[PDB]
């Protein structure tokens, strides 16, 4: 009973393929039979130029529920990343990714990926998703940035 | 007499004392320390009965020590997971799963004050605990004395 989600996702794929920000990747995975699995997308977000994340290409999976777009997709970095707003599981937090917050039908995959890209160098320190990155960010900013740069180089294409 | 299960089910200072002179050993003995979540549960239930009275304070501190020594000394025990889940259950860090954060942090804070001074305590956890106990939170503001006490102790770790 995911027909409505599939109808929208097929259009979002076409829209993305038609035009999307350079360096970003967002493509549906495949089912065993070769057909597209529009409910599970493999994506990649490039670090923003001029920031400690530059040069890095961060992979994440976008998982859509059967009731999409009533619900937002679940976005998980694979592997999990060192960042105050990314859970150890890899799940990334954003107001537009929360049904009880700013998620709405008007939100696009482009907006989500751009939103996550922005979050990378501009974390929401008030609402951390992991104790590690939050602690370092607050106690030693220089050390935090050093760890971010190392991670960016580690995931450089 | 009393038993560990009944105590954990409905914690009270009296029930803890009724466990006997070896209550500390019993709490640790009867807790599955291979599961961080169960260790967090036992730690919080035991600390919930903390009272600034000789017999109760000693009983709680001894039980916390036996439990945490047993948990931490296992080379396979994930101390970071314990800390993360403790913060989640104390309502200081968000989680992907739904949890019923305790109402009173007085006992937990006083128990932590004692715990961080022990040899079995992994010092690497101190900065993380400090970061989340200093972070603004209504629950912590309600237990100012215990909060200030724990922080002053953490500064000395």
């Amino acid at each position: 009973m995911s027909g409505i989600a599939l109808s929208r996702l097929a259009q979002e794929r076409k829209a993305w393929r038609k035009d999307h920000p350079f360096g970003f990747v967002a493509v549906p995975t495949k089912n065993p039979d070769g057909t597209m699995n529009l409910m599970n997308w493999e994506c990649a977000i490039p670090g923003k130029k001029g920031t400690p994340w530059e040069g890095g290409l961060f992979k994440l999976r976008m998982l859509f529920k059967d009731d999409y777009p009533s619900s937002p997709p679940k976005c998980k970095f694979e592997p999990p990343l060192f960042h105050p707003n990314v859970y150890p599981s890899g799940t990334v937090c954003l107001s537009i990714l929360e049904e009880d917050k700013d998620w709405r039908p008007a939100i696009t995959i482009k907006q989500i990926l751009l939103g996550i890209q922005e979050l990378l160098n501009e974390p929401n320190i008030q609402s951390p998703a992991q104790a590690e990155a939050y602690t370092i960010y607050c106690q030693n900013r220089v050390e935090y940035e050093k760890r971010v740069r190392a991670q960016a180089k580690k995931f450089a294409p | 007499p009393a038993d560990v299960s009944t105590f954990l089910a409905f914690p009270s200072p009296e029930k803890l004392l009724r466990l006997g002179p070896k209550s500390s050993v019993l709490i640790a003995q009867q807790t599955d320390t291979s599961d961080p979540e169960k260790v967090v549960s036992a730690f919080l239930k035991v600390s919930s009965v903390f009272k600034d009275e000789a017999t109760v304070r000693m009983a709680v501190q001894d039980a916390v020590d036996a439990l945490m020594q047993k948990a931490f000394n296992s080379s396979s025990f994930n101390s970071n997971t314990f800390l993360t889940r403790l913060l989640v259950h104390m309502g200081l860090l968000k989680s992907e799963d739904k949890v019923k954060a305790i109402a009173n942090l007085y006992g937990p804070l006083m128990a932590l004050n004692h715990m961080v001074q022990q040899d079995y305590f992994p010092k690497a956890l101190a900065p993380l605990l400090l970061a989340f106990v200093t972070k603004p939170n209504s629950a912590l503001e309600s237990c100012s004395f215990a909060r200030h006490s724990l922080l002053q102790t953490l500064y000395k770790v």
